[PDB]
RNA sequence: AUCGAGAGGA
């Protein structure tokens, strides 16, 4: 009767866009990025990877309602950086590091089945 | 021939069995009714 | 201000489970690779079950639900198939879905298990798991004689966090810091709580000196498998799928600033 | 009515468990062992396999609709 | 909307909502505006009313909306406050061993509203940089409010001696420019009484800003308790031995001591106090021993919890539960009444079958010596049955004759 | 006719009789059918006579 | 004094932590039901039209 | 057009046309059940 | 008639008959229609305000359960038999006399 | 009360055991509440019962 | 105590005080079976036990049991002159004697329960208004409520794919026969405050296991209908209206219809849909649509259709509709021990709290709802059912069983690696890290009540009216 | 559809 499709949580409505980013007039060099169609998943990870920035003054991010299916992450920079700039050195340190997880658990499995 | 405690709990179960599978849960119902079919319409 | 370099340890592996250790990342990290083990790990199952015949006792939904909870084998097709959506296909072809049929009749006075074994696919390489060359069948329904199950089933590509049944997870055992060293939990009776299997104390030791300038680093992973996949095939595509899903963020992100 | 195939809680698969179990029941073992036997470590599938009752098997005992 | 629960008891039954359209088939909540409906979540059903005109759509939105309701006229103080597991956290959070690391503050700060988007001074910089949950909710206390409070466990002794202005256990709360500058929050300070957080916040400030710091408590607080968790289990229901074996002292004691009355009045020793009949006497003269042990038996219970023990922290917070159900839980459940006095002999000269006749001893009338983790015994079961039938009498004959 | 009673056709069948005529064996009976619906007399409380 | 009413709508409550108090959560289908009537105006035309 | 339906006692196909009164003609019983339909219902094994 | 509605008497005298009894047999669930077939119904009236016939008897021991009421209007009026329980069918007192 | 001292008499009195009935219990009510109740109740210069 | 002229239901009341000996033998007194105590001993020795053992080959029954002089029916008035013992331990001597006259002995204490009562494992654990609450809703937990229920044509009915027998059990519920027809799951239960969806009596499920099958129910609803050829003035027929001879047909298609007016099983029917024609001749020309629709907002799938003729023998048709309930936001959910709750969210795997073995609760409950309900039989059973669950059991929570106890159990369940309290180190499912309290874990039976919100969510803008008074409808 | 009855829910 009022059970949405399990496919809603993931997949996006047309004409409803993956990412939008806000400046956040609070503080200066703040930002915030509603990311639609994600979960807690991406956005713990992102968030973390953005706390081991040093040019990173406050990142976090939340699930306004869980029946919802939107996270919103909070970054504030320092002056001389970005939070557009941030994030992007995230995803891609994040990026970086599955990539060498990936390899390296590729290796263990091969000397593993072999020796 | 006295059961001792350690079978009692036991005794008890087995004797409370016996009654429903003599009984049933509802017997009461099916003794009036044959009772009164019996006996009462008489 | 960059990336963890990551270091990986696989302690035990089968056809089972494999568990292994990853050491040098962050616990969000951690985390996030262990709920794409359940979420976003991709595998094939019945989404599509059409009855054209159910003289069993259960009724057709409850057919259909059973068959879409039977594991049938993702290892390499469930990378090559696309996913509905993205077919350009009518509702079913052969590039985003398998197809099954079953159709079982018990004749003989004597009941009939219709199991995992009747259900007979298209394709060789997606199969039900226990029907893979011990363990049993699944079984689907018991019949009668003079009962009769038909039916044509359509397995596609999902995974977990659209339902359960694309979860290729028996279980994911998470363990980080297993002497309570960083003090993430607090014991009222530490000398009460058993110790982890992956413990290194002496008994007479309840739980590790507190770690003020810790963090959890070496998370310990215990990954079993349904049967769709091997467990490093589960991981191995957790971790593309979580990098991959970072990728296309990234992507929308770069035309996001990009428009600005 | 009849053993699910996946446990609940993990999602491991015991719904190729149930006769197996029954096998090794009349075989002696205790329902632990037996248990054990199938490899349900964890309570949840064991609550799955120990707390199973095979109502199918009464539902079996009426004559279908068509002969 | 107007959203209504039924019985309709008093004006904050029927308050103005604004509408939020959500996927599945319930009618979706606050928390803090389930005490006005007197409303929880085991089946009930709640009727919307949808205005249909812009007359009483201003109407509603400007004399019935829920943040207008906060405060009744009935008591002049709030009607809703800080309930269960916001309650039992804040009283956690603001405890002052409560340190949080500088990611969890962040997770915290994107849950609040009224944030200036200033990360304050942490109230530790070395060896680590550490703030306190009351320098989190010192952010989440609105405007420049004053309050005094005590937590529930301020000892009454404190406020004379030494130490008046630096609590050794953390009560005595003190909120002051809108922040906590010290004390544990709870019912006293977050609840419906007056002169709380949450009166204070709306006398001062508006009803606007005292919505949002509702809003803004649950949500820091509920995502803080992701983290720090709450449970209540059977090792919250366990005492030590040393506990168990000076209750069993306290009740053998209060048996013979029964006992010895029930002697003096069998042997005539026993002389009418003035305004009763010798039975009355003896009853009370029983009942005041037996009330004497259930009243020890429970203190020896309680100074047996441990600050681990969850029935412990949700009764100083105020959430859920007291002291005697901890009692009835750890220690003794005590007399069973019906009409207000021991059990009746409803046989002959008997409250059961299984004593003798003219038995006024404790067990017989109705006495539980266990506890609710110990068990009753089938006499005490049936003597505890026949008490909570009293309770349930009563609810279902008291609605008409109050309604009418 | 009270179902399960003396003169009830379910009486004394076995397991096997009562599932091939379509009755549950764990069936207490003691209700009546009138007009297909299923009709159990409560008893009544009096005061003894 | 009392009667049935229209616009009136009726389901079990359920709690949700992420709602002001001041805030109501409710279904699509309640909603999809239940309406308002919206005069028109220059100021709504257009998003009158739409719905 | 034939509309057959099966016996609850006998179990045998038979078909009976509107304005017929309901008995089955093996063994009279009373009762008899539709047949399944032949359209094609579709189920989300979920 | 009677036992079709419940109202146990004529017909005719359908107001000064007696409801309630003859109830449709609940078969949501096993317990239910055990229940149902074990439940016992003092006629004092709901309507009625005095606790007393409500208050759970001490002579109830062994013969009503001390649990098994309904919460609502008729608490301690509906009752039910404890599973030992077993009502008289009645006798003859000719042998005995 | 009434018909000894008189209807101001009885409006205090009568204030009185509300108040006692009411704070029995450790509640509070506003004053103001059984200011009113016990007015209505006595200003037509007899008691008039809520019936 | 022989059966002699005497049969057993015959009281006879002794009171010595008045001279008075009453001897009733009329019906309707309610009694109940006791052991006779000789001196100070019971009258049922070992060798009644040993034939009550091989009670199914020398026929050797209870009512043998009975004619030994070894039990006797007891009623309420002869209660009054007898002694009980309630075990046999009260007839040993003792270093104080509190009777040492005693005439007859309980069989067990747990038999003053009744049938609904005799399912709450560890009842004198509860408060007595929980174990009253528990009596009232194990009457719609859902099950299997009865084994034939594929050929009633019940009004309504509901079968849950997955019963379970539960983990902690009584040893009345052999009689009860609710191991064959059980109306509950076992749930793992987890007591924790988690994202705040659980307060005031509220659970949060497990979404996975939701889409496993856990506590899905099938709805059987079934229509009636009859044509009634009452006079030549007017008669009914099923058959296919049509748009050119029918004058009151909705615009509702009735496709779905056969050629005899009635749907065929397996066809999917929605909100408003017409499952029979029948059309009534008039006195849109001589004959009016009279069709019979589903019950609005329903949405299921004919189950079966069934044809035959009433008492006075026209045609006359049943329609079971069968509609899967998978459980929602809403849903009322009960343990045994008066704790129910609707499901307040729904988390994935993923979402939900893990213990280091990767086991999420199925439930999860608010702790808020135990101190002052004082169901401490929720968490006896909780911590009885991890230790039958690791053990390969079925736990026993009869009543009064002094051979059962907390310790015990806890000493039990610290043989297999857990915490002897029944508490687990958990894992926020968000974040993966630990929860700083350990939280309570465990099997507990649970059941899913009759009680869905999609059977009462309602509203309404200008509907039909009441013809006396225009007002709106009621329901 | 109306009336009554009963069983339930908060
Ligand atoms: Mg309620
Ligand atoms: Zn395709
Ligand atoms: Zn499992
Ligand atoms: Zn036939």
């Amino acid at each position: 009767m009022n059970a949405p499709p399990a496919f809603e949580s993931f997949l996006l409505f047309e004409g409803e866009k993956k990412i939008t980013i806000n400046k956040d007039t609070k503080v200066p060099n703040a930002c915030l990025f509603t990311i639609n169609k994600e979960d807690h998943t991406l956005g713990n990870i992102i968030k973390s990877q953005l706390l081991k920035d040093p040019q990173v003054l406050f990142a976090g991010y939340k699930v306004p309602h869980p029946l919802e299916h939107k996270i919103i992450i909070r970054v504030q920079t320092t002056p001389d950086y970005s939070p557009q700039e941030a994030f992007t050195n995230a995803i891609t340190d994040l990026i970086s590091e599955l990539s060498l997880l990936e390899e390296r658990f590729r290796v263990a499995i091969k000397d593993k089945q072999e020796g | 021939d006295e059961i001792t405690p350690d079978l009692w709990q036991e005794a008890c179960w087995i004797v409370i069995s016996s009654y429903f599978d003599e009984k049933g849960l509802v017997r009461q119902q099916l003794d009036s009714f044959d009772e009164f079919i019996q006996m009462s319409v008489q | 201000p960059y990336a963890n370099q990551p270091t990986v340890r696989i302690t035990e592996l089968t056809d089972e489970n494999v568990k292994f250790i990853i050491e040098n990342t962050d616990l969000a990290v951690a985390n996030s690779i262990r709920r794409v083990f359940i979420a976003e790990v991709p595998i094939i199952a019945i989404d599509w079950v059409q009855i054209d015949a159910n003289s069993s006792v259960l009724h057709d939904e409850f057919i259909a639900h059973r068959l879409g909870l039977i594991p049938l084998t993702s290892d390499d097709i469930v990378d090559k198939l696309q996913y509905s959506r993205d077919c350009t296909c009518e509702e079913f072809c052969p590039e985003c879905s398998v197809e099954f049929t079953l159709d079982v009749r018990c004749n003989e006075d004597q009941t009939r298990h219709v199991t995992s074994r009747d259900l007979i696919s298209n394709s060789p390489r997606v199969i039900p798991v226990t029907s893979r060359n011990e363990q049993d069948d699944i079984l689907i329904v018991k019949l009668r004689k003079g009962q009769e199950l038909r039916l044509r089933a359509y397995a596609k590509k999902g995974f977990g966090k659209e339902h359960a049944k694309w979860n290729p997870t028996a279980g994911v055992a998470f363990e980080y810091d297993p002497d309570n060293a960083l003090r993430h939990t607090v014991y009222p009776k530490p000398e009460e709580w058993p110790k982890s299997e992956y413990s290194e104390l002496d008994e007479d030791e309840s739980q590790a000196p507190y770690d003020p300038n810790g963090k959890p680093e070496r998370f310990y992973y215990n990954v079993e498998s349904c049967g769709s996949l091997r467990p490093e095939t589960i991981v191995l595509s957790a971790l593309s799928g979580l990098k991959k899903k970072l990728s296309d963020l990234q992507t929308q992100l770069s035309h996001e600033i990009q428009s600005d | 009515m009849i053993i699910p195939v996946r446990c609940f809680t993990c999602g491991k698969i015991v719904g190729n468990k149930w006769e197996a179990y029954l096998g090794l029941l009349q075989a002696e073992y205790t329902e632990g062992d037996a248990l054990d036997a199938l490899g349900l470590k964890r309570y949840c599938c064991r609550r799955m396999l120990l707390a199973h009752v095979d109502l199918i098997e009464k539902l079996l005992n009426y004559a279908p609709l068509e002969k | 909307v107007i959203f209504n629960r039924q019985p309709t008891l008093h004006k904050m039954s029927m308050m103005g909502h604004r509408v939020r359209i959500l996927p599945w088939s319930t009618f979706r909540l606050n928390l803090s505006v389930t005490t006005p409906y007197n409303a929880d979540f085991d089946g009930d059903e709640m009727n919307l009313h949808l205005p249909q005109s812009l007359e009483t759509r201003a109407e509603i939105q400007e004399l019935a909306m829920v943040p207008r309701m906060i405060v009744t006229p009935q008591s002049n103080r709030p009607v809703m406050g800080i309930v269960q597991d916001t309650l039992t956290a804040v009283r956690k959070f603001t405890k002052r061993d409560v340190f949080l690391e500088r990611g969890e503050v962040m997770n915290l700060l994107m849950f609040l509203s009224t944030w200036d988007g200033k990360v304050p001074q942490p109230a530790i910089l070395k060896p680590r940089p550490l703030w306190t949950g009351k320098q989190i909710f010192s952010l989440i206390i609105p405007g420049h409010i004053n309050c005094i409070r005590t937590h529930s466990t301020h000892p009454d002794d404190e406020d004379s001696g030494p130490y008046k202005h630096i609590s050794p256990g953390d009560t005595k709360v003190v909120v002051e420019n809108g922040e906590l500058i010290m004390g544990i929050l709870c019912k006293k300070s977050l609840g419906t009484s007056a002169g709380s957080l949450v009166h204070i916040s709306y006398l001062e400030m508006g009803h606007d800003i005292t919505r949002l710091f509702y809003s803004n408590i649950q949500t820091v607080i509920n995502n803080w308790l992701l983290i720090e968790g709450h449970t209540i289990g059977i090792g919250d229901s366990i005492a030590d031995s040393k506990t168990y074996q000076d209750i069993q002292n306290t009740i053998k004691k209060a048996k013979q001591d029964v006992i010895e009355v029930i002697e003096k009045a069998h042997n005539n020793e026993l002389e009418p106090t003035p305004g009763n009949t010798l039975r009355q006497t003896f009853e009370n003269q029983v009942n005041r021993i037996l009330n004497d042990a259930r009243d020890k038996t429970g203190s020896s219970a309680q100074k047996s919890l441990s600050e681990y023990n969850n029935f412990k922290s949700m009764v100083v917070s105020g959430a859920k539960g007291s002291k005697i159900n901890i009692s009835q839980v750890i220690a003794v459940v005590g007399q069973q009444n019906v009409e207000g006095k021991r059990i009746p002999f409803g046989f002959k000269h008997r409250t059961l079958p299984h004593f003798i006749k003219d038995d006024y001893g404790p067990e017989s009338r109705g006495f539980v010596e266990n506890s609710y983790l110990a068990g009753l015994t089938p006499t005490e079961f049936f003597f505890h049955a026949m008490g909570g039938r009293e309770g349930l009498i009563d609810t279902a004959v008291k609605t008409a004759e109050t309604g009418y | 006719i009270m179902l399960r009673s003396t003169y009830c056709l379910l009486n004394g069948l076995t397991d096997r009789d009562l599932c091939e005529l379509n009755e549950c064996p764990l069936d207490p009976g003691g209700y009546f059918i009138i007009n297909g619906s299923e009709k159990v007399l409560i008893a009544q409380e009096k005061m003894a006579t | 004094m009392g009667k049935r009413v229209d616009f009136s709508a009726r389901t079990v409550i359920t709690p949700d932590p992420n709602l002001s108090i001041d805030q109501v959560g409710v279904p699509r289908s309640i909603a999809a039901n239940m309406t308002f009537a919206e005069i028109v105006t220059p100021f709504n035309i257009d998003r009158l039209q739409e719905l | 057009q034939p509309m057959i339906y099966i016996c609850g006692e006998c179990h045998t196909e038979n078909e009976i046309k509107s304005r017929d009164p309901i008995r089955c003609r093996e063994c009279g019983y009373r009762i008899m059940y539709k047949k399944r339909t032949k359209r094609l219902v579709v189920f989300d094994a979920r | 008639y009677s036992l079709a509605t419940g109202n146990w008497g004529d017909q005719k005298k359908a107001h000064q008959a007696r409801a309630g009894v003859s109830q449709v047999l609940n078969r949501l669930t096993f317990a239910s229609t055990l229940s149902h077939l074990r439940r016992l119904n003092s006629p004092i009236g709901r309507d009625g305000k005095l606790a007393k016939p409500r208050q759970l008897h001490n002579t109830l021991w062994g013969m009503v359960c001390p649990a098994e009421t309904p919460e609502g209007h008729a608490v301690g009026l509906v009752k039910n038999l404890a599973l030992m329980a077993y009502i008289s069918v009645g006798s003859q007192p000719s042998p005995i006399l | 009360i009434f018909t000894v001292l008189g209807i101001e008499a009885v409006r205090k009195a009568l204030e009185r055991e509300l108040y006692h009935v009411i704070s029995f219990d450790g509640s509070y009510v506003n004053y103001r509440h059984l200011a009113l109740l016990c007015d209505t109740m006595t200003c037509r210069g007899h008691l008039m019962a809520i019936t | 105590r022989q059966m002699d002229i005497i049969v057993s239901e015959v009281s006879m009341i002794r009171d010595i005080r008045e001279r008075e000996i009453r001897i009733y033998t009329d019906a309707g007194r309610i009694c109940r079976p006791l052991l006779i105590v000789e001196k100070q001993k019971l009258l049922l020795k070992k060798r009644h036990i040993d034939q009550l053992k091989e009670r199914e080959y020398n026929n050797y029954s209870w009512q043998d049991l009975v004619a030994s002089g070894v039990v006797e029916y007891i009623d309420t008035l002869e209660e009054e002159t007898v002694m009980l013992a309630m075990t046999p331990d009260d007839l040993q001597e003792k270093e104080v004697a509190y009777c040492s006259t005693y005439t007859h002995c309980e069989i067990h204490p747990s038999m003053i329960l009744g049938v609904c009562a005799s399912i709450i494992p560890f009842p004198d654990h509860n408060q007595s208004p929980r174990n009253t609450y528990q009596s009232a809703m194990g009457k719609q937990a859902m099950g299997v409520y009865i084994t034939n229920f594929h050929v009633r044509m019940d009004t309504l009915a509901h079968v849950l794919y997955y019963p379970q027998k539960p983990l902690v059990t009584t040893r009345s519920m052999e009689y009860l026969r609710f191991r064959e027809l059980p109306a509950g799951i076992n749930s793992i239960v987890a007591i924790a405050s988690y994202t705040g969806y659980n307060q005031e009596d509220s659970v949060i499920m497990n979404r996975s296991a939701v889409d496993r099958g856990f506590f899905r129910s099938v709805f059987y609803r079934s229509y009636k209908e009859q044509e009634s050829k009452k006079g030549f003035d007017q008669e009914e027929v099923f058959e296919k209206p049509t748009r050119e001879t029918c004058q009151g047909m909705r615009h509702a298609i009735y496709d779905k219809l056969d050629d005899d007016g009635l749907i065929a099983p397996g066809v999917r029917v929605s909100g408003d849909d017409v499952i029979i024609g029948k059309t009534v001749t008039l006195p849109r020309y001589t004959k009016r649509d009279c069709s019979t629709f589903l019950r609005t907002s329903e949405t299921g799938i004919v189950d079966q259709v069934m044809v035959t003729l009433n008492q006075e023998g026209y045609k006359f048709c049943k329609i079971r509709v069968r509609s899967v309930r998978i459980p929602q936001i809403g849903d009322k959910f009960a343990s045994r021990h008066g704790q129910k709750g609707t499901c307040g969210i729904q988390y994935r795997q993923e979402d939900m709290p893990f213990t280091c073995e990767g086991i999420t609760p199925d439930i999860i409950i608010n702790p808020h709802a135990i101190p002052s309900r004082m169901t401490i039989g929720h968490l006896i059973e909780c911590l009885q059912g991890k230790v039958s669950a690791n053990k390969g059991e079925i736990g026993d929570a009869t009543p009064f069983n002094d051979a059962v106890n907390v310790q015990k159990i806890s000493n039990l369940l610290s043989d297999y690696g857990y915490h002897l309290r029944g508490n687990e180190v958990l894992y926020n499912g968000f974040t993966g890290r630990k929860i700083t309290s350990q939280i309570f874990i465990g099997p507990t039976y649970y059941q899913r009540l009759k009680h869905m919100v999609d059977d009462k969510i309602h509203s309404r803008a200008r509907g039909p009216i009441q013809i006396l008074n225009r007002q709106p409808m009621e329901g």
